[PDB]
């Protein structure tokens, strides 16, 4: 009991970390609370308009979409995987906030040198401007 | 004055605040780490970061607001009546000392670095985010108004504070939320000033280790936001009627609101003295006192109360947190323009200084009073502790002789001649000398009366002593003339000595005048 | 606010006992009145209408309070008096000698009961001397009957 | 090992004796602060406890205990159960203990002061009930050489005793860098950097499976300018990485655990 | 009830053998100072897939840091994360592409084999030395006979053909093959991403992070100690009166 809770606290303070890390790129501010009584996860993230940190429910869907990608992120971070491998997640976002997802990818997985990460993806990553960062390697395919 | 109340290069004043700090980006992630760590209810890792980095380096880490009122709610948790949450809590006591006890120890590690501003030991930028953390935290401490007997805001808008979903951190309400209650903080005054003299042991737990420290530490943190105040959100110049309005509006003005009752002066004398030993007068009302956080009163079985401490010392540190807030008290009248008087708190100097005289003169104990009337620092107490002593010897006096003197001993601190001429005129006129009129049924309230005197007098010589140092006693004959006439009052008392009405010698300020600045008794003891 | 008097009736006679509900503060909960817990105006407010429950069932012609009337934080002594206003729309009901040591603003006054006032002006003449002046916060007495 | 720890103090103390001396202490002719010459107010203290030993006799300190200040590790002093005897208030203890500093004297009475200052601080229920502000400690602190301080200490107690090492650091923080060049001493440590000597006792640690010394031991160390706060450092990775290797979650001592989440804080601090 | 006492026994012979593997682990990091910056070692620098799937023989050189397919839909898109799963060792069950290890097989070729280049040259290497500075991990899948296995290095030395060395690798180079979060398929992706309600949020991110699983496993442990308590109980209630009929009997 001791053991799972004191994992269980460092997992869980590693995702709040590393979601509000995240968070940072859109200009917003966001905290990740778990609760025990109601075994729920609630997501709570205060935008550039409101004044109050808002239910993350109580968003748009690109918001809702963000953080569910920062999420993710933040669930990988904790457990340290040489190896990460994504499909393609074009169809769950649409228009700019696919093209913002991409680019939290991008800016988050870059910069770790310890965890090597393949997306496959079928939408060109060359059309997106982002691709000057260094570290980040397209593979197209040539025959379609 | 010093750098703490004087330091605004770092500041960016806002509506709501005019110390508020920005904060920087390490700052920032700190802040975040705390607040994150204090979700997830894992308060012994806030502890240790605090701790880890704590005077071994350069740079300071400052605590934010909200977890500086974690630390307070966390104080509150003592072990005494909370062992079994405590335990359940932290199985794994890794750091060995109770959590109540880790978080009091921070914040008074951090309210000593907030006291003295050192440039060189750190950083000013660091400093100023500290105080304005601290001040933000007395603002979220305000007192709501005093019943006989909104929820949270954040300034920083770059992380998410740990306090706006919860209220309560361990099964206790944050201090904040219990103190902003109509009945709450004269209560938990009144509470800690009576479980200060209590021999119960849950009641003398409750105080010396919860309430005695972190009404100390809000004193200490209300002069110095009472200070701020003064110095930068007054207009500077003014017609002396919104300087008034002002200081009504000042942090101790709230403070002292909540104490306002009645009659200040009456009722604010019975609460600082409150189980002390004088006799009550007119049979005053009983205060009610109830424990603040659950079973105060109450020991859990699994803890062992293995402390035993002496009536002295209870009674010295009673009697210093008294001396506290009387200090405040008069701190925050002295700043009131002469003529004028405070509109919110109905308080005036004199109906306090007369109203502390009559609690000192009613003492049946010599201890109780000579631990009120001695202090390590003359320097810190130079401002209230003169008037009160003067106002107890002239009531002294006053019931003694049916003949008053006035006394002019304060402002005659300046020239030691004058002080001198004064004790001389009232030593011959036997007010100062053991009364015959006192009957020998009734010698020893006589000598109660008799000793309570000198130890006001010794307590006016030693200010003077501070004030003028020592550099006539013997050049100027008017000392030579005071210390007879000192030696004569020794003659006298000793004639009621040989009357061998008792066998105790009474009380004789001989010897203390000698090594204080009476030169070894005169001639009497230099060979 | 709801609360009853309830009489608490155990197996054994003499272990009888009163309970009284109290709801005038949510954080406070269900117990019995005690001044230390509850605030003064609060429990003014319990008591005075504890005392007026038992007036019809008792047979004393008038009840007197003494220091009741004094403002009480302006909101539990405004409602005390809106419920004394309330009590008094009654018919046949009890005299009671108000003392209001403190002005408070405001203060509803009800058609059936008069405000007196015995406060003397410099301006005023001697009550004596004035034949007018004799009584003391009354109005019917200049109108004829 | 919570209610196992070193008590200086395993005698009920004299009341009676401690309260004359404090009624003493409190009214007196000078009534002013005691300065370290003229003999420290002598003419009470001498006639009540005339040697340093009656006064720590008074304090509950046996005589054995006196005679020789050092914990027996082979009779196991630094883990004992906790004697539950009352004590004085440690600012009176303290203010007593300072009464008998004697500055202009022979060494050995100064080396027998310090060692006692030392054991006393040290205790289990003094430690829990010193004061937050260690005022009298500092000033104790002061009056001796940083150096000689923690040679006395290290004569005191094992070199390997990290959890007394934690809790002096507790106690005076600012004596960290000075315990590790005492610990560590790059002359003492041949050619080897202090940070090799770090690591080198960092793996015979996590050899001998010691899990509650190595955690006292990385307690101790974060902090110093050897092993800093940091994300970028290579030891906190090494560390990390060990602590993952050994743990499984399924059947591990509490100890591996708390080091994990104590070492993944450090790495995130700044 | 016996049988809640030999599952109290099975658990706590469980338990002794979960700790004599404790023991038997040691630390496999010897700290070797070097100098941050570059990358650790154990990363896959190519991948070639020959009559895997749909498409021929086809070598992919993946980044040391990100790595951005662009292979189409419907042209094999799927085949390389399931090869790298495949190579590096997990469950059929747990992968969910294709019906069977057969199927994979590319239609009309008998054999498929899938080769993995991970990288040795870098610190943090497992067995430098005997390995060089690169492992090469070759999978053989063919209709008839068990899928073949080949830990050859640079040089083509085979140095293992069983699946303990593989695992035992894996483990070093920390590579969470059994983690199904850490490789995405399609369906795991779009379950995770379109997840609405927070207590599937937080299911989520549980089994993710292989806290599910040690919640279950402590909540079973309970459960078993509160049947063995109230068995003790019993027993206890038992021995007093088994205790009692025994003083009768002296």
């Amino acid at each position: 009991d001791q053991n799972y809770k004191n994992a269980e606290k460092g997992t869980c303070f590693d995702a709040d970390m590393d979601f509000r890390a995240s968070l940072k790129v859109r200009k917003f501010s966001g905290n990740l609370s778990f609760i025990k009584d109601t075994k729920s996860l609630e997501i709570y993230i205060l935008t550039t308009n409101d004044e109050k940190a808002r239910n993350v429910d109580t968003l748009s869907g690109g918001e809702k979409s963000f953080s569910q990608m920062a999420l993710l992120l933040a669930t990988w971070k904790p457990m340290r995987s040489r190896i990460i491998a994504l499909d393609e997640f074009d169809v769950f976002m649409d228009q700019v906030n696919r093209k913002i997802g991409t680019t939290l990818i991008v800016k988050k997985l870059k910069d770790i040198a310890r965890t090597q990460t393949i997306i496959i993806t079928p939408q060109d990553i060359g059309k997106i401007a982002d691709i000057d960062s260094s570290g980040v390697s397209i593979h197209r395919m040539r025959d379609p | 004055d010093g750098a703490l109340i004087n330091s605004v290069l770092y500041v960016s004043p806002r509506n709501g605040a005019h110390y508020f700090v920005e904060l920087t980006e390490k700052h920032l992630l700190a802040f975040e780490m705390l607040n994150s760590m204090c979700l997830l209810e894992n308060y012994d890792h806030v502890l240790l970061f605090l701790e880890c980095q704590f005077g071994k380096s350069h740079n300071l880490a400052v605590i934010p607001f909200d977890i500086i009122l974690v630390l307070f709610t966390l104080s509150t948790l003592s072990e005494y009546y909370k062992e079994p949450i405590l335990r359940a809590n932290d199985p794994y006591n890794t750091s060995r000392e109770t959590l109540s006890r880790r978080a009091l120890k921070l914040l008074q590690k951090y309210l000593a670095i907030l006291k003295e501003f050192d440039s060189e030991q750190y950083n000013l930028y660091d400093l100023e985010l500290l105080r304005c953390q601290f001040f933000l935290a007395i603002d979220t401490l305000t007192p709501k108004k005093q019943k006989w007997g909104k929820t949270f805001k954040n300034p920083y808008r770059s992380y998410i504070s740990c306090l706006e979903q919860r209220n309560t951190i361990l099964g206790n309400r944050l201090l904040n939320l219990k103190l902003n209650e109509p009945g709450e903080f004269i209560n938990m005054i009144l509470w800690t000033l009576s479980n200060s003299l209590q021999e119960s042991t849950p009641l003398f737990l409750s105080s010396h280790e919860i309430w005695m420290p972190l009404l100390e530490i809000l004193i200490d943190l209300f002069s110095c936001r009472q200070d701020y105040f003064i110095q930068h959100e007054v207009a500077q110049n003014v017609s002396k009627s919104l300087f008034v309005q002002r200081l009504s509006e000042s942090p101790l003005a709230v403070f002292f609101e909540s104490l306002n009752t009645r009659n200040f002066a009456n009722r604010f004398s019975e609460y600082v003295f409150l189980n002390c030993d004088y006799k009550l007068p007119s049979d005053n009302y009983a205060t009610p006192v109830h424990p603040v956080y659950n079973g105060e009163n109450t020991i859990v079985d699994t803890y062992i109360p293995t402390i035993k401490c002496s009536p002295l010392y209870k009674s010295q540190k009673s009697l210093a947190l008294r001396r506290k807030l009387i200090g405040s008290c008069f701190k925050l009248l002295l700043r009131v323009p002469d003529g004028h008087r405070l509109i919110t708190p109905r308080i005036v100097a004199d109906d306090v200084i007369q109203g502390i005289s009559r609690t000192l003169a009613s003492f049946n104990d010599i201890l109780q009073f000579k631990k009120f009337f001695m202090t390590e620092n003359l320097s810190q107490e130079s401002y209230f502790i003169p008037l009160l002593a003067e106002g107890t010897l002239s009531e002294i006096l006053k019931d003694t002789q049916e003949c008053v003197v006035i006394l002019t001993l304060v402002e005659n601190l300046s020239d030691g001649v004058s002080f001198c001429n004064e004790v001389i005129g009232l030593v011959k006129s036997k007010c100062f000398a053991f009364t015959e009129q006192c009957s020998q049924a009734s010698y020893e309230e006589a000598v109660l009366n008799i000793e309570k005197c000198d130890v006001c007098l010794l307590v006016l010589l030693r200010y003077l002593l501070h004030l003028i140092g020592t550099e006539a006693i013997l050049d100027a004959k008017e000392q030579l003339e005071m210390l007879h006439a000192i030696e004569k009052n020794d003659s006298g008392r000793r004639q009621w000595a040989k009357a061998l009405n008792l066998g105790n010698d009474p009380p004789l300020l001989y010897p203390i005048v000698s090594q204080m600045f009476g030169v070894h008794d005169k001639s009497v003891i230099i060979e | 606010s709801a609360g009853a008097v309830r009489l608490e009736k155990p197996k054994d006679y003499a272990e009888w006992k009163i309970e009284i509900m109290v709801k005038f503060r949510d954080n406070a909960p269900l117990k019995k009145l005690d001044s230390h817990t509850q605030s003064g105006g609060e429990r003014a407010v319990s008591t005075v209408l504890y005392m007026i429950a038992l007036q019809e069932f008792t047979s004393a012609p008038f009840r007197v309070v003494d220091e009741i009337n004094q403002g009480m934080d302006s909101r539990n002594e405004r409602i005390v008096h809106k419920a004394m206003v309330e009590n008094a729309c009654a018919e046949n009901t009890s005299q009671y000698f108000l003392i209001t040591p403190k002005l408070l603003t405001g203060l509803h006054y009800h058609e059936k009961m008069r405000i007196h006032c015995v406060m003397a002006g410099s301006w005023i003449p001697n009550p004596s001397e004035d034949p007018k002046m004799i009584h003391f916060g009354e109005t019917s007495n200049y109108s004829f009957d | 090992d919570k209610y196992k720890d070193w008590h200086f103090i395993s005698k009920n103390c004299h009341y009676e004796q401690l309260m004359d001396l404090e009624m003493k202490d409190t009214a007196y002719s000078f009534l002013f602060g005691s300065s370290r010459s003229q003999g420290k107010v002598p003419e009470f203290v001498h006639l009540k406890c005339p040697s340093i030993t009656n006064l720590l006799v008074l304090f509950g300190v046996n005589q054995e205990k006196c005679n020789s200040l050092k914990i027996n590790y082979e009779k196991k002093e630094n883990s004992r159960y906790d004697n539950l005897c009352t004590i004085f208030p440690v600012n009176k203890m303290l203010k007593f203990l300072m009464y008998f500093y004697s500055d202009d004297d022979n060494d050995d009475v100064r080396e027998f002061f310090l060692k006692a200052f030392i054991c006393l601080i040290l205790d289990r229920k003094v430690f829990n009930a010193m004061e937050s502000d260690h005022r009298l400690c500092f000033k104790v602190l002061e009056l001796f050489n940083e150096a000689h301080f923690i040679n006395s200490y290290f004569e005191i107690v094992d070199k390997n005793d990290f959890f007394l090492h934690y809790r002096l650091l507790q106690i005076f923080p600012h004596l960290q860098s000075a315990l590790l060049r005492r610990r560590f001493s790059e002359k003492q440590g041949r050619t080897e950097t202090i940070q090799q000597n770090i690591i080198k006792e960092f793996n015979e640690f996590f050899d001998c499976k010691n899990y509650k010394n190595l955690l006292y031991f990385i307690l101790t160390m974060y902090g110093s300018k050897f092993i800093p706060f940091g994300p970028k450092c290579q030891v906190t990775e090494y560390f990390k990485d060990c602590i993952l290797d050994i743990s499984n979650e399924t059947t591990n001592d509490v100890e591996i655990s708390i080091l994990k989440g104590i070492l993944n804080l450090f790495s995130k601090i700044r | 009830i016996e049988q809640v006492d030999d599952e109290l026994l099975s658990l706590t012979a469980q338990q002794e053998n979960e700790e004599q593997q404790q023991q038997r682990k040691r630390r496999r990091h010897q700290f070797a100072p070097m100098t941050l910056e570059e990358s650790p070692s154990g990363y896959i620098k190519k991948v070639i897939l020959r009559n895997f799937m749909c498409h021929e023989h086809f070598e992919l050189e993946l980044g040391s840091r990100l790595n951005f397919i662009v292979g189409n839909n419907g042209s094999g898109k799927s085949a390389i994360l399931t090869a790298i799963t495949i190579g590096l060792g997990a469950k059929a069950s747990e992968t969910n592409r294709g019906s069977s290890l057969k199927d994979l097989i590319r239609e009309g070729c008998y054999s498929a084999k899938i080769i993995l280049h991970l990288d040795n040259s870098k610190y943090g290497a497992y067995q430098q030395g005997i390995f060089g500075n690169e492992i090469i991990v070759e999978r053989i899948i063919k209709r008839d006979g068990p899928a073949s296995f080949s830990l050859r290095s640079e040089n083509g030395k085979e140095i293992s053909n069983k699946k303990k060395d593989i695992q035992t690798v894996v483990d070093y180079f920390s590579v969470p093959v059994s983690n199904p979060m850490c490789f995405l398929s399609q369906d795991a992706a779009r379950s995770f991403l379109t997840a609405s309600t927070s207590q599937d949020k937080y299911s989520h991110f549980m089994k993710g992070t292989l806290l599910q699983e040690i919640t279950e496993n402590l909540l079973y442990a309970s459960a078993i100690h509160d049947s063995a308590q109230e068995n003790m109980a019993l027993h206890l209630e038992n021995l007093k009166s088994l205790k009692a009929e025994y003083e009768d009997a002296k």
